[PDB]
């Protein structure tokens, strides 16, 4: 597994890397223990703060059946259009959050900028804001921003930050995952006969 | 009347025409035919004061002003016996005494593009007015306050203009980094003057009510500049424009077709509400009359989302003022609404001359499944407010409002039949065979107040029911595609199989639908009120023009007005009882 | 002229046109497919069908076919008529029941006018239910497809490759429903002008194969109003680019230039812009090293080198654009700038810019050569050098029939009628080569002799029309009696036109075609003057000037120039290569700034990546001197940021920049045209060729991209998901981007594509001109740089001696050939198939002589090398010359008027 | 619940976009560029491409699915059912670069909802298979050289 090193947006250290832990200089067993733990414990404890935005909020609400500060929260999940008198709030928002935080774009809009092309829309939240797992969709149905999650549980299970501040390596290892395209390209190319768009 | 609904009109038959002719002189005003389907008059800069006051002031007067916008008329090329203008300002004006409407136009030349306010005479203009500055830069002299209300005050250009690119500009870091400088420091840096308000008694404090995700209820994140005296609002603006998408200028950049994805998307919870309109006016461009299949078809898919949008706006005012589960009953209505359409909010299944495909099989039990699910669980929903002495005692008499107010803002739907007015366009102004149709229209006893309002949308659920079970029993057995020329798409069986249809097929989804130049309109009753959508068509496969009303916009611009007086928490519940969308206000 | 009355609105039309032209001049829309403004009326598909009355009270009219009914005044016509619209639908059907279900894999499918009339007519419902026609297709050659299935039996394109190009190799076959359009066998269609078909033809039967590689639909092609740069003509065309490549060339109307026709060369032979091996970066070679250097780090380093050069020279190019010849010039001073011509070539040249500039006689644009009554070309094989001349020729030629049924009272646009009354009867036409011409067909005498003896029968004709004029001696008793049938022609003729060019080879063709056109001045005739010269600006480096590349050569061999800048020249087209290798050997420094791979870069110091037509925005000047301007296509750096491919301008005024303030100056280009009108007055019309970089229509700049371009969001998605930036345009008034206007009505005179609702066929240009058939609304684009001068030149009195063969030397006689002798349209792939097999021609007498038979290799000497080219006889030829294919690759131009030595069998 | 209890979607839903193959197993994508045009955001790009026999077909097929709105324009434009919408919901990414999919990502096994539909039985232009003639609702080609009258 390849790493991505964030060494301390759009701009900045990105340095494929190798297994920070199976490197031998920094190999122990105990700390491999330790990171597992905080990982565990991190994947299994997400957070989330809900950015109403355009029509998506409307469809997470419906999976919904809350850290209503960004302060509280380890995901911001951008579900909307990012308008242009919008775009200094989201930012703001997710400046307030505290590490470990990640982000999820939910949306054709939050993704790309989707069908909205036009003066008064930036053409996706990763212009300004780091983003971890993309939803596509127009809306995307409640039980896809449920995959999302679980994607980004793994994601998070395979991390490596700073055990502490003070001591170590302060330094973001994610781990560069497969494609989920690449994943299920197989089971998705033997499909050959589907229900004609007839019935119920 | 055997002339079709859509042909080219002048309406000089209507009485207004003969009344302003005796008035102001038959050389004061210009007659457009149109297929609007109201008198349009060309009246000048100097007499729209004039104008307006004398239709006011008439048997059975004009009392609101549905719609106040412009348009850069400086690359419309078919504009014959129309007075010479580089932009236009348009005034529409709905007497309900009458039941007829007026559309005064004014031209402007590029170098003078001033018109005297309309605000005096109707007080919801002051919006408009500000919106037509925003997006075309035509300036309204005497008005309050003309600043922009859907672009940044730091917007250069007027992006509804034709020499305005429409496509997005490169990110710049910067201009983010500036924006967030000055949201941080706008407390710093706050003018009353700046949002029209003036300092009184001193003392009084100016704040900001966020109300996004600290108080999210799927109407969208704006926020209300609030001026208090302790806990009462001496004055409140509405700051809006978080939520533009530039809709009306992406309709000059798609095709009549291709455009239909986007109308679902001015009001997220009407789905199929949004296209009925466009649909309706491009047909009228097109000349379409759509068979009566395709007339229950969109009524039954319509009043689905009608009961979509009412159940969740019940909801949310039930849960929050008093103390009604809408999921389990809006999750059926999408399960219908998927097994037709294939998609759940946005379903973008009707079209010019029908809808995309033909009933599902089996969506008659569905249908009757949800017809016998609803009538228990809507008595649930009535009793609760009905005996829900909290909601009662929250919501009676709080921004309440008679029908003078409703007429002077604009006020549709609700809130407009709370204060006595029936008004209700599916049968003032039947469309989509809704005469065809045994429903009754909920209407109030004069005061317009929080919780009539809301009781009004319990009672609409009934007749919605109603409706759809008309349609379950007398669904009507023929084409779901008109068979006129202009269908768009045509039929795909025989696109599959004949040239004829192909080659028909291949330019309407490619270069587009070519719809001859021409003006129409078409209103509609909608989930929160009147929307209506006014298209202009220079003879291409794209609108030279796309203005789409919505009732939310207007139902904004009235609560200053309504809540002037009250405490915050009367605030809070107001803005629930107006069943609105930021998407719908801001478009 | 006339008053109709259409529909009840009234109208003021010309009762010289029919309702059809009519109508549609006034904007009004009316089916219509055999019709064609330049191929008159037919009546064929009977689809303009309209209602007309005999008076205003009659209200039973008759269905008539507007294109063939008279615009009479007092005329009342319903296009709207209920059983008017019905026929007309009728029409549409009858024409669908045999129709393929193709659309989908149809190359003509959002460009078809058949799918446009199924349309307008609202004909979307299909009654019939028996079986359709087919028909198998046949090889048209590398550049026309074939799909008879697709036909609707209008008879366009008979009526034009016949009646128009007066082709023999397209015709119609069968009878009834089983009609076939095609060639009597397999095989290329033989006109030159045989690519007009695809845009003639109203459905999908003759298609592009040069695009069908390559095919991309109409709304997904990016357009620029450029000029074809293939030949010295100046056609106006509209070059279209899908995924960074050049996809298709399509006519540009110019009602003063090409109107509705290109010719071959110009619409398949731009491949050379396709080639992968064409420089994209700047390269430096270092020793045996390449390095690829950025634009800036290119200048500086240049720049230091040319700072330390004792004498910095220049060579420019007839390729290359006035703004880039001047950029070179500016760079390296007048006194050191060369024109990369040979002195002979630029002698002719300015010979004849002398002929038209200060000549005193008209010279006509190529739409009004169709109006002479009387055609003598001296030397010129136009139907090679300027083909779209040859069709205004053959135009003109078929005056008299249009002269003849003027007299018996017929109307212009009935064809059929005009054909009849005139027969075989033909303007007068002479024509003069060292062989057989394509213009022989329609020619009244083709004179084959050795340029100085055709040179001699221009000075003959010119003493005979006025004795003033120098007299020749030696010419036979049975020439003076042709010579005198040509002068009675002449004389006779009330609108004469003299054609001549550079392309003989010699300054005497030019001079006698000169004499020929005063004498007939002098006999006060409306006589016109033309000239074919030999590439795109050959006319406007004429107008520069500059010192030739023998001269050029001379400065790098004394060594007095150390450091050479070739602007997009070759070299080997007009020297001798074994002169300019050692000469760029001599060089300490050697930049070559060219958009194709050459030979000279091979040891170039220095390679400036430039620009092709499609990448570039210019000026050039025609044979007729008017200086039109192209306009960039498409950005070559959107797909491949890497690219740095400039336009030559930039490049050398950069440079200049960096020489003189160690600083980049990427100016724009109004900014170099402002600089040549300056300093060059000559060069002063450029400024009105088209308006500046801040003309807007409505304050909206014009657009490259149709309404309906699609893939914005994934033609780049597999480079970046994330959307690259607009390119921007700083030098043209043009958008690279839909965001534009492409109105029909817009204020301007640059089209880049035609577009009109309703109208998604070539057909929409109609759309976009004053009156169908006519010229663009607002002006067709251009400028004629000089005007008629008031006096005229003295004659000529150098009349040259008789050729005479001489043993051992071979006069070489020019042969051109539309495909091959061009430089870039030879690099086209396409090309290959198409250009001609080497070849030497020789006499009969000669090959007898020689031992040597048709096939035998022969070996002869050049510039000290043996070449050897198989032998083919040529009757027309005459004895002691021999005939190589000017232009293909070894056999430079300017060997026309030389000598081969020791021409002898090989092996 | 999901997602182990799977969700039921109507055959119609709007999801996946997969390009799909004739009952014969060739592509029944024919590379018009419809679907792309009909398409309102543009996240469709594709290029001509054709086989010896004269079969047209997409060198490259590619979908922006961080664009793609699932609307359905594009599969109502196919003149030969070969771009469907299919069933699923389930495409969520890590890099939004990966939403881009090729033909190898759309290009499915099997005829997908349209079971028994082949553009080129009813076209007229002749491929391996199929030649002058052989289309339905037509007649064999007559020479023009015929003895009949
Ligand atoms: S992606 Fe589609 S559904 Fe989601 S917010 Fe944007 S427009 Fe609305
Ligand atoms: S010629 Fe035109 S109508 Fe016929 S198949 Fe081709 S595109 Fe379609
Ligand atoms: S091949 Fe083309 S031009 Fe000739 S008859 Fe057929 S449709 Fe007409
Ligand atoms: S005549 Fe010359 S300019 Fe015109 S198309 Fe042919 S090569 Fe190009
Ligand atoms: S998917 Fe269908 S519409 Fe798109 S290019 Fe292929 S055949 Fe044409
Ligand atoms: S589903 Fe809609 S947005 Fe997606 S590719 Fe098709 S047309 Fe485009
Ligand atoms: S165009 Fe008039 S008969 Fe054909
Ligand atoms: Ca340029
Ligand atoms: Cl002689």
């Amino acid at each position: 597994m390849d790493y991505t090193l964030t060494r301390i947006y759009p701009l900045q250290k990105q340095e494929i890397v190798t297994d920070p832990l199976e490197q031998e200089v920094n190999k122990n067993v105990f700390m491999g223990k330790l990171n597992d733990m905080v990982n565990w414990g991190r994947k299994n404890s997400i957070w989330p703060y809900n950015f109403g935005l355009s029509c998506c909020y409307v469809e997470m609400v419906t999976s919904f059946t809350l850290r209503a500060s960004p302060r509280q929260a380890d995901l911001m999940v951008v579900a909307g259009t990012c308008f242009t008198k919008m775009a200094p709030v989201i930012q703001r928002l997710y400046d307030q959050m505290l590490e470990p935080k990640w982000v999820i774009s939910m949306g054709a809009c939050a993704n790309s900028g989707g069908m909205y092309d036009i003066y008064s829309v930036v053409q996706g939240v990763d212009k300004f804001i780091p983003v971890d797992v993309y939803i596509p969709g127009c809306p995307p149905r409640p039980e896809a921003y449920m995959q999302a999650l679980m994607l980004l549980q793994e994601s998070i299970g395979k991390e490596r930050r700073p055990l502490s501040w003070v001591v170590g390596d302060q330094g973001v290892y994610r781990a560069n995952m497969q494609s989920e395209r690449e994943r299920k390209r197989g089971e998705r190319i033997a499909v050959t006969n589907l229900r004609t768009p007839d019935e119920i | 009347a055997q002339e079709p609904a859509w042909q080219t009109r002048d309406h000089l038959d209507d009485p207004v025409i003969g009344e302003l002719r005796n008035r102001f002189g038959p050389d004061a005003f210009t007659v457009q035919a149109t297929r609007t389907g109201v008198p349009v008059v060309w009246i000048k800069r100097e007499q729209l004061l004039e104008v307006g006051d004398f239709l006011k002031k008439l048997p059975k007067p004009y009392v609101m002003l549905f719609d106040l916008h412009g348009m850069d008329e400086r690359l419309r090329t078919h504009r014959e016996g129309l007075p010479a203008a580089d932009f236009s300002v348009f005034y529409h004006l709905i007497s309900i005494d009458r039941n007829r409407d007026i559309m005064l136009k004014v031209a402007l030349a590029e170098n003078d593009l001033h018109v005297p306010t309309f605000t005096k005479l109707f007080p919801n203009a002051n919006w408009y007015e500000r919106e037509t500055w925003d997006l075309f830069g035509i300036t309204f002299d005497g008005h309050p306050n003309l600043r922009r209300i859907m672009m940044p005050q730091t917007w250069k250009g007027h992006p509804l203009r034709k020499d305005y690119p429409a496509r997005a500009t490169e990110f710049s870091p910067f201009e983010l980094t500036k924006a967030k400088q000055d949201l941080e420091m706008e407390a710093l840096t706050f003018k009353p003057e700046e949002w029209g308000m003036k300092r009184g008694t001193e003392n009084e404090d100016f704040m900001f009510l966020n109300l996004g995700p600290n108080h999210p209820s799927a109407h969208g994140a704006f926020r209300i500049v609030l001026q208090l005296d302790g806990e009462e609002i001496v004055d409140c603006v509405p700051d809006i424009g978080y939520h533009h998408r530039g809709a009306e200028k992406m309709g000059e950049r798609q095709s009549w077709h291709s455009y239909i994805p986007y109308t679902d998307r001015i009001e997220y919870l009407g789905g199929c509400v949004n296209e009925m309109p466009y649909v309706l006016a491009v047909e009228k461009l097109a000349g379409i009359t759509v068979p009566d299949r395709v007339n229950v078809i969109r009524v039954m898919l319509s009043e689905l989302f009608r009961i979509n949008s009412h159940l969740l706006y019940i909801s949310t005012f039930i849960q929050d003022v008093g103390a009604f589960f809408a999921f389990t009953d809006r999750q059926k209505i999408y399960d219908l609404v998927e097994a037709i359409t294939g998609f759940r909010m946005h379903p973008a299944w009707f079209r010019i001359g029908g809808v995309a495909h033909d009933l599902p099989r089996g969506w008659d039990r569905l249908l009757r499944e949800f017809l016998d699910w609803m009538p228990k669980r809507l008595a649930s929903y009535e009793k609760a407010a009905l005996q829900n002495t909290i909601l009662k005692g929250r919501s009676q008499g709080v921004a309440a409002y008679g029908a003078k107010e409703a007429l002077e803002w604009g006020t549709t739907g609700a809130g407009l039949r709370a204060t006595g007015i029936d008004f209700d366009v599916r049968k003032a102004r039947p469309y989509s065979g809704y005469e065809n149709f045994d429903f009754e229209i909920p209407v109030g006893g004069g005061v317009s107040d929080c919780y009539t309002r809301v009781m009004l949308k319990v009672e609409e659920l009934r007749q919605s029911l109603r409706i759809l079970e008309q349609c379950l029993n007398n669904m009507p057995e023929g084409p779901f595609k008109a068979d006129h020329p202009l269908t768009t798409p045509p039929p795909k069986e025989r696109t599959l199989q004949h040239i004829e249809t192909l080659i028909t097929h291949f330019l309407q989804v490619s270069w587009g639908p070519v719809m001859p130049a021409n003006e129409s309109f078409q209103m509609i009753e909608a989930t929160k009120g009147i929307n209506s959508y006014y298209l202009t068509s220079d003879g291409s496969t794209m609108s030279y023009r796309t203005r789409v009303r919505t009732p939310s916009f207007a139902h904004l611009q009235q609560i200053p007005a309504a809540i002037r007086g009250s405490l915050v928490s009367d605030l809070i519940v107001y803005l629930g009882s107006i069943d609105f969308v930021m998407s719908d206000v801001d478009r | 002229m006339a008053t109709i009355h259409v529909d009840g609105k009234e109208y003021e039309v010309n009762g010289a046109d029919n309702l059809l032209e009519a109508c549609l001049s006034l904007g009004l829309d009316i089916p219509y497919f055999c019709w064609h403004p330049a191929l008159g009326s037919v009546g064929a598909c009977r689809q303009c069908a309209v209602k007309q009355y005999q008076n205003a009270e009659d209200t039973r009219g008759r269905l008539v076919m507007s294109c063939m009914t008279p615009a009479s005044d007092g005329t009342f016509i319903s296009i709207d008529d209920e059983e008017a619209k019905q026929f007309r639908e009728s029409v549409v059907e009858w024409l669908m029941t045999n129709h393929p279900h193709d659309c989908p894999v149809c190359e003509e499918g959002g460009n078809c006018h058949l799918q446009d009339m199924t349309v307008m007519t609202g004909h979307s419902f299909r009654r019939y239910r028996f079986t359709k026609r087919t028909h198998r297709n046949q090889d048209l050659g590398p550049f026309i497809s074939h799909e008879m299935n697709r036909c609707i039996a209008c008879y366009r394109c008979v009526r034009y490759y016949k009646d128009y190009a007066d082709g023999t190799d397209l015709g119609v076959y069968g009878a009834h429903d089983n009609v076939y359009f095609g060639r009597p066998e397999d095989g290329t269609l033989e006109s030159e002008f045989s690519g007009n078909l695809v845009e003639i033809c109203p459905t999908g039967v003759f298609t592009d194969k040069t695009h069908s590689e390559r095919y991309n639909r109409k709304w997904d092609m990016q357009f620029a109003p450029s000029i074809c740069q293939q030949c010295s003509i100046g056609c106006n065309i509209s070059p279209g680019e899908r995924y960074g490549e050049l996809r298709r060339i399509e006519n540009r109307y110019n009602g003063t230039v090409n109107h509705y026709f290109l010719c071959d060369r110009g619409r398949f032979g731009y491949g050379y812009v396709n080639l992968k091996d064409r420089p994209r970066q700047p390269v430096q070679r270092r020793g045996d090293d390449f390095i690829t250097l950025n634009a800036e780090q290119a200048m500086q380093g240049a720049a230091d080198i040319l700072r330390q050069s004792k004498k910095v020279i220049g060579i420019g190019s007839p390729r290359a654009s006035v703004e880039s010849n001047f950029a070179l010039r500016e760079l390296v001073g007048e006194e050191n700038f060369y024109t990369g011509i040979a002195h002979g070539e630029q002698e002719r040249l300015q010979l004849a810019l002398k002929v038209l500039r200060e000549g005193g006689i008209y010279t006509p644009a190529l739409r009004e050569i169709e109006s002479y009554d009387a055609v003598l070309v001296l030397g010129e094989d136009v139907t090679q050098t300027g083909a779209r001349v040859a069709l205004a020729v053959r135009q003109a030629v078929k005056g008299k029939a249009r002269e003849m049924a003027a007299a018996q009272k017929v109307a212009d646009w009935q064809i059929a009628a005009i054909l009849n009354i005139g027969q075989r009867a033909k303007h007068p036409l002479f024509v003069t080569n060292v062989d057989d011409t394509r213009l022989d067909d329609i020619a009244a005498w083709t004179y084959r002799a050795p340029v100085e003896d055709q040179a001699r029968l221009g000075f003959a004709i010119a003493h005979a029309l006025d004795n003033s004029a120098p007299a020749v001696d030696g010419i036979e008793p049975e020439l003076q009696s042709k010579i005198d049938v040509i002068v009675q022609a002449l004389a006779g003729a009330k609108k004469p036109l003299i054609i001549s060019g550079t392309n003989a080879g010699s300054l005497e063709v030019i001079q006698a075609a000169a004499n020929v056109a005063k004498a007939l001045k002098g006999r006060g005739a409306d006589v016109g003057i033309t000239m074919i010269a030999r590439s795109v600006n050959s006319m406007g480096l004429g107008i520069m000037g500059g010192g030739s590349l023998e001269e050029a050569l001379t400065e790098l061999e004394t060594g007095r120039a150390d450091a050479v800048v070739v602007l997009e020249n070759d070299l080997h087209r007009h020297a001798s290569a074994i002169r300019v290798n050692a000469a760029l050997a001599k060089a300490p420094l050697v930049m070559v700034v060219d958009h194709q791979r050459t030979a000279i870069m091979e040891n170039a110091h220095l390679v400036l990546s430039a620009a092709s037509f499609a990448e570039s925005d210019g000026t050039v000047i025609n044979n007729e001197g008017r200086a039109q301007r192209f306009f960039q296509v498409y950005d070559p750096a959107y797909y491949d940021s890497k690219t740095v491919m400039l336009e030559s301008w930039r490049w050398l005024h950069s440079l200049h920049s960096t020489l003189l303030s160690r600083e980049v100056d990427w100016t724009q280009l109004d900014h170099v045209i402002d600089a040549v009108v300056a300093k060059i007055p000559e060069l002063a019309g450029i400024k009105d060729a088209a308006p500046d970089a801040t003309f807007r229509i409505r304050g909206q700049k014009l657009a490259r991209e149709p309404h309906r371009y699609s893939g914005r969001t994934a033609m780049r998605a597999n480079i970046s998901v994330h959307e690259p930036r607009q390119p921007q345009d700083i030098d043209t008034m043009f958008t690279f981007s839909m965001e534009g206007n492409n109105q029909p009505t817009a204020h301007r005179s640059q089209v880049p594509f035609a577009w009109a609702p309703g109208w998604n066929s070539p057909q929409a240009w109609n759309k976009f001109q004053d009156e169908v058939g006519g010229k663009l609304r607002f002006g067709d684009p251009g400028v004629r740089l000089f005007e008629t001068s008031e006096n005229g030149l003295d004659y000529f009195t150098s009349v040259p001696a008789r050729f005479q063969p001489q043993d051992g030397k071979w006069r070489i006689a020019p042969y051109y050939h539309l495909f091959g002798s061009d430089e870039l349209s030879q690099r086209a792939p396409v090309f290959q198939s198409r250009m001609p097999q080497p070849y030497i021609k020789l006499n009969p007498a000669d090959a007898a002589k020689l031992g040597v038979n048709a096939g035998t290799r022969v070996s002869f000497s050049y510039d000290g090398n043996t070449v050897t080219l198989p032998v083919e006889i040529a009757e027309g030829l005459t004895a002691g010359q021999v005939g190589l294919p000017m232009g293909m690759s070894g056999i430079a131009p300017v060997l026309a008027g030389a000598h081969l030595e020791d021409l002898k069998e090989a092996q | 619940m999901y997602p182990e209890e799977p969700v039921y979607l109507p055959p119609r839903y709007r999801g996946r976009i997969v390009l799909t193959r004739d009952p014969d197993g060739e592509e029944r994508c024919v590379a018009c560029n419809l679907c792309a045009v009909a398409c309102p955001v543009g996240c469709i790009s594709l290029q001509k491409a054709e086989t010896k026999d004269g079969r047209w077909y997409p060198e490259f097929f590619r979908i922006n699915f961080s664009r793609c709105i699932f609307c359905g324009l594009c599969e109502e434009a196919c003149p030969t059912t070969a771009i469907q919408l299919t069933p699923d919901f389930e495409m969520g990414e890590y890099k939004r670069q990966d939403l881009v999919y090729e033909k190898e990502d759309l290009l499915i096994s099997g005829p997908g909802k349209y079971p028994e539909y082949n553009f080129y039985r009813m076209a007229g232009m002749a491929i391996d298979g199929k030649d002058k003639g052989e289309a339905e609702n037509e007649a064999k080609p007559i020479d023009v050289k015929s003895l009949l009258p």
